[PDB]
RNA sequence: GCUAAACCUAGCCCCAAACCCACUCCACCUUACUACCAGACAACCUUAGCCAAACCAUUUACCCAAAUAAAGUAUAGGCGAUAGAAAUUGAAACCUGGCGCAAUAGAUAUAGUACCGCAAGGGAAAGAUGAAAAAUUAUAACCAAGCAUAAUAUAGCAAGGACUAACCCCUAUACCUUCUGCAUAAUGAAUUAACUAGAAAUAACUUUGCAAGGAGAGCCAAAGCUAAGACCCCCGAAACCAGACGAGCUACCUAAGAACAGCUAAAAGAGCACACCCGUCUAUGUAGCAAAAUAGUGGGAAGAUUUAUAGGUAGAGGCGACAAACCUA
RNA sequence: CCUCCGCAUAAGCCUGCGUCAGAUUAAAACACUGAACUGACAAUUAACAGCCCAAUAUCUACAAUCAACCAACAAGUCAUUAUUACCCUCACUGUCAACCCAACACAGGCAUGCUCAUAAGGAAAGGUUAAAAAAAGUAAAAGGAACUCGGCAAAUCUUACCCC
RNA sequence: UCUCUUACUUUUAACCAGUGAAAUUGACCUGCCCGUGAAGAGGCGGGCAUAACACAGCAAGACGAGAAGACCCUAUGGAGCU
């Protein structure tokens, strides 16, 4: 879960604990590195889940919806849009299962789309006076929102049950502190009456 | 002379990409056929318009 | 020759140096003219486990639940909470002497009582 | 073998740029500046040597005399080992004596 | 493993009840005592010239009697700033390689784009 | 506790208390025969025999009888690919003999698995798979190598 | 690279940077008086120029000073400004034979002072120039208190002067009761002296025990919070009731 | 067609600017990385030598104030190699670069790691696809030595003149260095790739500028002065000195241990003789099993014996039953 | 068939022929799969051995050698008492291996106890042939040092003299 | 030991299989006699000889390999000792 990766270390479509990551990039590689344009955390429009218009590749005009987003190397995958064609299972008597297979896309070669007249816009970041932050169309002047999308988390909350080791919210929430000036140790001592009489005494620290 | 040999290949493709991932394959086709069109055994027979 | 990057362990040099070394385990007790080890009850740390019968409150939490702004609790925030209302209370009715802050919850020194804080007498 | 199989990258050289044209500006700007600055007052560089040519021993000398109380203490040894070498060389050794 | 990330996040969480527990301490001492660092210590200059924070050990006799601490030596004896110097300017040295190039880094970067 | 000091303990002072404990121990599968009653511990380095007996009575309300205890070495021997020794870890494990005639059998939590529920992640692509598989295996010596996909 | 500063003024910079800046102004002014010992060792130069003969020429002419050096025992005692002449010699004092290194020392004495402002009877190392320095100051007292530390080269002298400072700046119960006006009487045989109290206290101190004594100075143990939050409160409350 | 070849960019260099760093918990001066006990010892000191003087013996630049000039002047000095001031003069606050290197280069550096050494200490090598490898596809080949495809043909520095013909005919004593003189049987070199060796003044000469004056203060000047061009190598001792590190080998010693069968026992620094210590002679070995061994044969084996452990003495020295012995091959 | 070995402890070393998988590759001086290996997993459990002791005074002439006669010299390896203080207890560490020092899986070096040929532990020959030269042995007619610098070596058991 | 050597065994050896070094090497299409010549020739002059190519031996030559001769001399090069 906490891999440090190497200083110049090729971000390639797949995860950096992935076993395939891990046969295209052992600890032995080193070469060039990919330099990528700087783009800030409060200028990148396009997130996983709206729709792009491609400007220009094998397929020039197609609007798509965007799988996958690296920001280390400012790629946006394209869902089955930008795609070229494998097989994925292998033996070595028959292999077939030829299937597309999406290529990643820089984010000059895609830009927004507003759902008014589904047309290619540029957007830029308009900090709205209500005190939320959002994007604006520069052409028409529309609020294009955040598209939704599921979380990292692989769950929905709305069809969650509680386990019977998760506990619920009314007595995960109540409040059962009350400040004092007493700590943890006299707190859990007078509460389970535990008499200690005998003193501590001088110790010389140095 | 402490040097050995490298290049460990492996020439087969898995299901790596479902172990672990929050994006999935897009497919364009099928595996098979809904269901078989069975053509009458006397198709060639009844070739002509209509009997 | 030897071994200078291995950590040195007490498994390494000879008899005498087996035996001394340990491997950070801390001492119960003390030797005795016999080479007899006398174990000290008080020198045992003594686990304080509660009791976990009516306990309703699990190791994880339920997805439900609602997010919350962080707040760090701040030696101010427990004055604030713990002492303030006491105080503003007992000096609006004109109670309040500024010489006896014992009544509040200070004490004057930590060498008193048995769970010392600055020194840090118990263990955790 | 010793050549590369491939062209190098085509080396494209912008002559207009900032720096190329405005080369030799402010140059001559005592003669035609009623002499208020000199023209080795344009260079820019090390403190040592601001308009001033000198040798090889030369520059060793007067690096270690302008700038070198404030060196690091391995670069001072080997500025004054080089003198000594050079000392040696240039007034013991070689051609025309 | 069936699902690892449950012990990350019992980890996590049993990290958080520590976290809150070390504040509330650290509020109650700052509050009784006016100090941080619960562990009594100095700032101290060893053998080798360095500033170290040297940390107490809680004898049971005092330092001028405890024999075995007097014999560490909390001092320089200089023949050590020729040391100290030669230290300062070895990481003066690696900034400087650094700084370097990280303008070479922005520079390429800018040519490019 | 561990990573933490001790206070230090002067005659007729009181009794040292832990109240958040810092060890946490794991329920090994001996790697050879052990008699019935004996539990196999893997133990951090800083517990000992009392620490882990009352450990496991007072956390668990195991009754004990024994406690034993040795130090396995990690071993230095495996090289990185810079010829640098990577260590595996040294660590303590615990021979603990139950009190009151208690036996412990470890148990087998692997086996077994039967289910058959909806998936369409990886069900779907494997029912894929299986399908051209067996739709895609009707290779014919007797044709010597003609594609046999024309109609003609 | 090169260091922003030359190496040189770097004690400078670390007297300016911490704990140091915080010593007293003139305690730092003491410290920095860099003035130049008189010559005991060497004969100087009576004037500025000298016309020196081979020419009828008048020629700039300074004084060099010997690097006599100081053992532990000066320090320890109160000899004059004299030590260790470490130098070289030429066999028969002609250049053309072999050079031999050479060391030349002071011929030491024990000797019992007293002085009148400690009224304390101390045994010293001693050596003739100090002896001589001692008669023409008339006195051990104003001997310790005329001399400057350049000149005085010891550790024990400079520590005599601060006592005898902090005496008189005192004004205290120096010899005893039933003796006032002989005690008044000493400590007007010595007005020309008694630098204020605040001051004669970091005269005659090493840089380390300045450090130290500064340190101590400050040591201020923590306030607790609970009295800074209740005055806080206590004034808050104060303001929001008087409105 | 194999081995191979090729590649840009990790980083680095020199400047400028700016004065720079360091407690999450725990452990760490004892055998560092060690939770917990009663003699409290303590640092302050002129470098030397190589080298130059063509030997060497006084002497021989090297030190920490911006420049420049006075000036290489006064002075010093086996008055000689060389060393060398000062008075005085005056020294314009701000700008993020490169006629630098590009994997044998540039830092030793992917690292002070691996590895070597008891220790102080020494100290490496190397990587190259593409937008995508969640494209393993088919291309991209072409190029050093070494080989293979494909051994050889009377005769001869390997070729040249040729010729219808490869050879046969005729002519021909490799190269470098060093020397009076080398085919010399004098040196060096298997071969390929990469790396690998002429640095500057006085005064002259040429080409400009200005000209009894030149020069952007100082300096020179009975055509001079100012500016430019052009110009003096690389590797190698045995040495000497300073400061560290070494007595786990070995020499001797100190403390506290251990071993010595059997027979003759004269009583024993006695005899035969094991274990054990040593190494007389022979043979083998000589890039060896071994940077001193093996087999046999030998000297000793209750003593001035052998031997385990810890400690001590160190290089202008230690130790030595003096072999100029030994002090980590 | 060999055993001049072996099993323990000390010292040294530090997981270094236990299991599973890869053995397509990789070290095996060739191979099977395991001493010249890759990854994962597993193990050495204290009674043996280390790790000791409250002070202040005071005491301590008579070796060992079956310790008994005898006999020595080089003259030796072991001991308390008095008063005060003191009523808790079984922690910690070593425990594996075919192993250490010699650049090596090196005919070398390596302390002690135990049986001194074993109940331990091991294998001189990859296969063939039967040249020379070479190495190590065995046997040899007649002679018996004629060899050689020299009875070196070998075989037999050996007298007398001299120098230091 | 020798006159005066012989026979056998083991190792080595030679062949087959596996693994697999080092010193050395200007290039070599690398003969003999006489003569010559930096004075001792495979390579030069005059004669003679002469299809090509493995394997096992031997040690006369390649002024054979190894070690920038230790003997001798020289150096205004060292060091130990008296
Ligand atoms: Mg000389
Ligand atoms: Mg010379
Ligand atoms: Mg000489
Ligand atoms: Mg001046
Ligand atoms: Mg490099
Ligand atoms: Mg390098
Ligand atoms: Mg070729
Ligand atoms: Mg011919
Ligand atoms: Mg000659
Ligand atoms: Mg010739
Ligand atoms: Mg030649
Ligand atoms: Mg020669
Ligand atoms: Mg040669
Ligand atoms: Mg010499
Ligand atoms: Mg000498
Ligand atoms: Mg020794
Ligand atoms: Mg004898
Ligand atoms: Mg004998
Ligand atoms: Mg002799
Ligand atoms: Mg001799
Ligand atoms: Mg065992
Ligand atoms: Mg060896
Ligand atoms: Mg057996
Ligand atoms: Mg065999
Ligand atoms: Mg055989
Ligand atoms: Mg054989
Ligand atoms: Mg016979
Ligand atoms: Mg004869
Ligand atoms: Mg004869
Ligand atoms: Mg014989
Ligand atoms: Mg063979
Ligand atoms: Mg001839
Ligand atoms: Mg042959
Ligand atoms: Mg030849
Ligand atoms: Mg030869
Ligand atoms: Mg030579
Ligand atoms: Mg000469």
């Amino acid at each position: 879960s906490k891999v440090t990766l190497p200083p110049h270390y090729r971000y390639g479509m797949s995860p950096p604990g992935s076993v395939a990551d891990k046969r295209k990039n052992p600890p032995w590689i080193r070469r060039r590195p990919v330099v990528v344009e700087p783009i800030s955390d409060e200028d990148w429009y396009l997130f996983c889940g709206d729709t792009v218009e491609i400007l220009e590749g094998k397929d020039a005009g197609k609007q798509g919806k965007v799988v996958q987003v690296i920001r280390q190397r400012n790629w946006v995958v394209v869902g089955g849009l930008n795609t070229h064609y494998r097989y994925i299972g292998k033996t070595m008597d028959y292999r077939g299962t030829m299937i597309p297979s999406e290529a990643p896309l820089l984010h000059r070669q895609v830009k927004l789309v507003d759902p008014m007249d589904r047309k290619p816009t540029e957007i830029e970041w308009r900090f709205t006076e209500a005190g939320e932050r959002v994007r604006v169309s520069t052409r028409s002047g529309r609020i294009i929102p955040k598209p939704e999308f599921p979380r990292a988390d692989g769950i929905v909350p709305e069809t969650w049950i509680d386990g019977p080791k998760d506990t619920s919210v009314e007595d995960a929430l109540e409040r059962t502190y009350v400040p004092c000036l007493k700590t943890l140790q006299e707190e859990v001592m007078e509460a389970m009456g535990i008499k200690e009489t005998r003193k501590y005494k001088k110790v010389y620290w140095y | 002379t402490e040097k050995e040999f490298m290049q460990h290949a492996r020439k087969a493709g898995l299901v790596i990409p479902p172990e672990k991932s929050d994006r999935s394959i897009h497919l364009a086709c099928t595996a098979g056929i809904f269901d078989a069109y069975v053509p009458p055994e006397g198709d060639a027979r009844i070739s002509s318009l209509s009997k | 020759g030897a071994d200078r990057m291995s950590k040195w362990t007490s498994k390494r040099g000879p008899r005498s140096f087996r035996g001394r070394k340990g491997r950070g385990a801390k001492g119960i007790g003390f030797l005795t003219s016999g080479w007899r080890f006398v174990q000290i009850k008080e020198m045992v740390p003594e686990f304080v486990v509660p009791d976990l019968t009516g306990f309703k409150l699990k190791p994880y939490v339920s997805y439900l639940a609602p997010e919350s702004e962080e707040t760090p609790l701040t030696a101010a925030q427990l004055f604030s909470e713990a002492v303030a209302p006491a105080i503003e209370k007992d000096f609006k009715d004109g109670t309040f002497d500024p010489d006896n802050l014992e009544k509040y919850g200070f004490e004057p020194t930590q060498e008193g009582k048995l769970f010392q804080l600055y020194p840090r007498n118990f263990l955790r | 073998i010793g050549i590369r199989l491939t062209l190098p990258p085509p080396k494209v050289v912008d002559r207009w740029n900032e720096k190329r044209a405005m080369f030799g500006v402010y140059d001559n700007i005592g003669i035609l500046g009623n002499f208020e600055k000199h023209p080795k007052e344009l260079i820019r560089g090390p403190i040592w040597l601001r308009g001033w040519k000198g040798n090889e021993l030369q520059r060793c000398i007067r690096k270690r005399k302008m700038v070198g109380s404030r060196m690091f203490a391995d670069d001072l040894h080997n500025l004054n080992k080089r003198i000594r070498y050079l000392y040696k060389h240039f007034n013991r050794h070689g051609k025309f004596r | 493993m069936p699902s690892p990330e449950r012990l990350d996040k019992v980890v996590d969480s049993m990290d958080a009840l520590d976290k809150v527990v070390q504040e509330r301490e650290d509020a109650l001492r700052l509050l009784q005592t006016g100090q941080e660092r619960a562990r009594p210590g100095a700032w101290r200059r060893d053998i080798f010239g360095r500033i170290i924070w040297h940390k107490f050990k809680q004898w049971v006799i005092p330092w001028h009697l405890n024999k075995r601490y007097n014999r560490k030596r909390f001092f320089a004896l200089p023949y050590v700033d020729h040391f100290l110097r030669l230290e300062r300017e070895k990481r003066a040295r690696i900034k400087a390689r650094k700084e370097n190039l990280e303008r070479k880094k922005a520079k390429i970067l800018l040519k490019k784009f | 506790a561990r990573n933490v000091v001790y206070p230090l303990y002067r005659l007729g002072g009181p009794q040292l208390r832990v109240f958040r404990t810092n060890f946490f121990i794991q329920l090994v599968r001996p790697g050879v025969a052990q008699p019935e009653d004996t539990v196999q511990f893997r133990i951090p380095m800083e517990m000992t025999r009392v620490d882990l007996r009352n450990y496991l009575e007072g956390i668990y309300n195991v009754p004990v009888a024994a406690v034993r205890t040795r130090v396995q070495h990690g071993s230095n021997k495996r090289r990185d690919h810079r010829n640098v020794r990577i260590k595996k870890p040294d660590y303590k494990v615990a021979y603990v003999q139950l009190a009151h005639g208690q036996t412990f059998t470890f148990p087998d939590l692997f086996p077994e698995k039967d289910e058959s529920p909806e998936g369409s992640a990886a069900d779907d692509l494997y029912s894929m798979l299986e399908e051209e598989r067996q739709q895609r295996q009707s290779s014919d010596p007797r044709r010597g190598g003609v594609p046999s996909w024309f109609g003609l | 690279p090169l260091h922003k500063y030359p190496v040189w003024l770097w004690k400078r910079l670390q007297l300016r940077e911490g704990i140091c800046s915080r010593l007293p102004g003139h305690y730092l002014r003491s410290l920095e008086e860099e003035r130049t010992p008189t010559p005991v060792h060497y004969r100087p130069h009576g004037a500025k120029f000298k016309i020196n003969p081979k020419n009828g020429q008048r020629e700039r002419v300074e004084d060099v000073p010997i690097p006599i050096y100081f053992p532990p025992e000066s320090q320890r005692g109160l000899w004059g400004g004299e030590g260790w002449i470490l130098g070289q010699i030429y066999a028969n004092n002609d250049k053309l034979s072999k050079r031999l290194k050479k060391v030349w020392k002071p011929q030491l004495f024990e000797r019992e002072f007293y002085s009148e402002i400690l009224d304390k009877k101390f045994t010293v190392t001693v050596t003739m120039r100090t002896l001589d320095l001692i008669d023409e100051a008339y006195g051990l007292d104003f001997y310790i208190l005329k001399t400057p530390k350049e000149d005085l080269c010891s550790k024990f002298g400079m520590d005599l002067k601060r006592g005898m400072l902090l005496r008189l700046a005192r004004q205290d119960p120096q010899l005893h009761p039933e003796d006032p006006e002989r005690r008044a009487a000493i400590y007007d045989k010595y007005k020309e002296f008694a630098i204020p109290e605040e001051e004669a206290e970091w005269v005659g101190l090493t840089l380390e025990e300045a450090i130290e004594k500064q340190r101590l100075l400050e040591e201020k143990d923590p306030v607790p919070l609970f009295k800074i939050y209740v005055a806080e409160l206590i004034q808050q409350l104060q303001q929001q009731a008087l409105s």
